[PDB]
């Protein structure tokens, strides 16, 4: 479990990193729907949905890499509690209309990433 | 590095006793602008309310007539660096 | 630099916690993996508590405050597991799960949000 | 520790020249089902095909009579650690 652990910690940080830095640079650029917490959102549900079809394809990888790219990297590039508090504190702003456009984006959003990055490397492969 | 301080505060309608302030929001996510007005001379108890953040109006009643006020408002605002914070205040000054 | 720390400490702890309770619990109900939905309600009703907190306490170091909201609801909470596991359920015909599962994530994160930060705020008044 | 290969692979009616199947889903999330089948002498050709994960029953057509059949389903199937994966094979041996 220690070798797994490692996997999560390199990868998870490497995805916590990569969200904050991203966060921290185009989020307020648009507060009613801050596009740092969209695009890391998006890109994890693109990785992820490669590494569906990928990993589906690669049935000998080592599960130390396996870790590392969902349960680290996407687990720690995406992020379900930013994305909470921008829709509650739309909520609490009255401002309704953009607090389900945020809702819908970025559930909409991440499965159609999801979906293009399985059915890309399904038709790749 | 978006200021979350309203501009352009003024004064827009006046009676004796009342007076009705207008403000352009800043580029933020306000959850409420917090107003609070007193007597610009010395030492009189400044009173402050807040109004919602999709306002961008609000209306000061119970003045006396012929007393300048000082006036100032800033945001109770979502940001992602500080979550809940207050701005800095914008601040004017208006005689009924 | 110690802000990067205060992600990667944070993130390290957030993304451990989900790795763990992921494995454990997500095999015992399938539809809706409990691990992937107790992570990302965990994380909104921390995320809440902390929103109601830190708005009180202006003075606190925003080391504290990124270590706990980026950092550890960052790790903990995802939207990438919660994306294939919908995703997952979409391919396999269960609609109805996967749109419970959407619903469940969404409506129940931002509840736990609330309640974080309205039992901070009933408390303080 | 949860298994993914299905359980209870049976035929629940045959004719000679098809068969009707079943099994018991296991307890994951199942993407579709993969049916093989061949005649056991090991002088034919295993054919596949697919059935939905909604779906524990398959009709297997174009058989031969009198002839010795082998049978085998598997699972696409997602799990939290592998993702998506295959499961080994439940198999069973029919004559027609
Ligand atoms: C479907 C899933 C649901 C999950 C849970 C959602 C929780 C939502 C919390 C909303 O918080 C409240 O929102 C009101 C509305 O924004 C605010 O009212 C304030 O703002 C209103 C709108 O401007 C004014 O009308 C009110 O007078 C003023 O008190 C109020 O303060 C605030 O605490
Ligand atoms: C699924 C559940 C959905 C419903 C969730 C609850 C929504 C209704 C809340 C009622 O209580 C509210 O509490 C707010 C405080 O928490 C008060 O805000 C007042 O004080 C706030 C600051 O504490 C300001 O931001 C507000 O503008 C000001 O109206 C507000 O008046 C009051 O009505
Ligand atoms: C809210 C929108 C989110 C973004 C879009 C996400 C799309 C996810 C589903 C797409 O994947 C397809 O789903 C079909 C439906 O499950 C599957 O049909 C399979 O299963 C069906 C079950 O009825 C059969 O009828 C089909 O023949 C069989 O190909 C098909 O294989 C699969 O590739
Ligand atoms: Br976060
Ligand atoms: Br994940
Ligand atoms: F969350
Ligand atoms: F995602
Ligand atoms: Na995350």
């Amino acid at each position: 479990m220690i070798k797994s652990l490692f996997a999560v910690i390199i990868g998870g940080s490497v995805g916590c990193t990569l969200r904050w830095l991203l966060s921290t640079k185009f989020n307020s650029l648009f507060p009613n729907l801050p596009p740092g917490t969209l695009v890391v959102n998006l890109l994890a549900g693109l990785i992820i949905g490669t590494a569906l079809a990928y990993f589906l394809r690669q049935p000998h990888l080592d599960p130390f890499w396996k870790l590392m790219i969902t349960t680290g990297l996407c687990g720690g590039l995406s992020t379900f509690a930013t994305f909470s508090v921008e829709v509650f504190a739309l909520l609490q702003a009255g401002n309704y209309i953009w607090a389900l456009t945020s809702v819908l984006v970025h559930v909409i959003g991440s499965l159609i990433m999801t979906a293009l990055g399985f059915f890309i490397i399904t038709i790749l492969f | 590095s978006v200021s979350s301080v309203p501009t352009k505060l003024e004064v827009v309608a006046a009676t004796p006793t009342s007076l009705l302030i207008s403000w352009d929001a800043p580029a933020v996510t306000v959850v409420h602008y917090v107003i609070t007005y007193g007597e610009t001379g010395g030492n009189s108890p400044v009173q402050e309310f807040t109004v919602p953040g999709s306002k961008s109006t609000a209306t000061i009643s119970g003045l006396k007539p012929g007393v300048d006020y000082t006036i100032t408002v800033y945001t109770m605002y979502y940001s992602y660096s500080d979550l809940y914070s207050y701005s800095s205040p914008i601040s004017i000054n208006y005689r009924t």
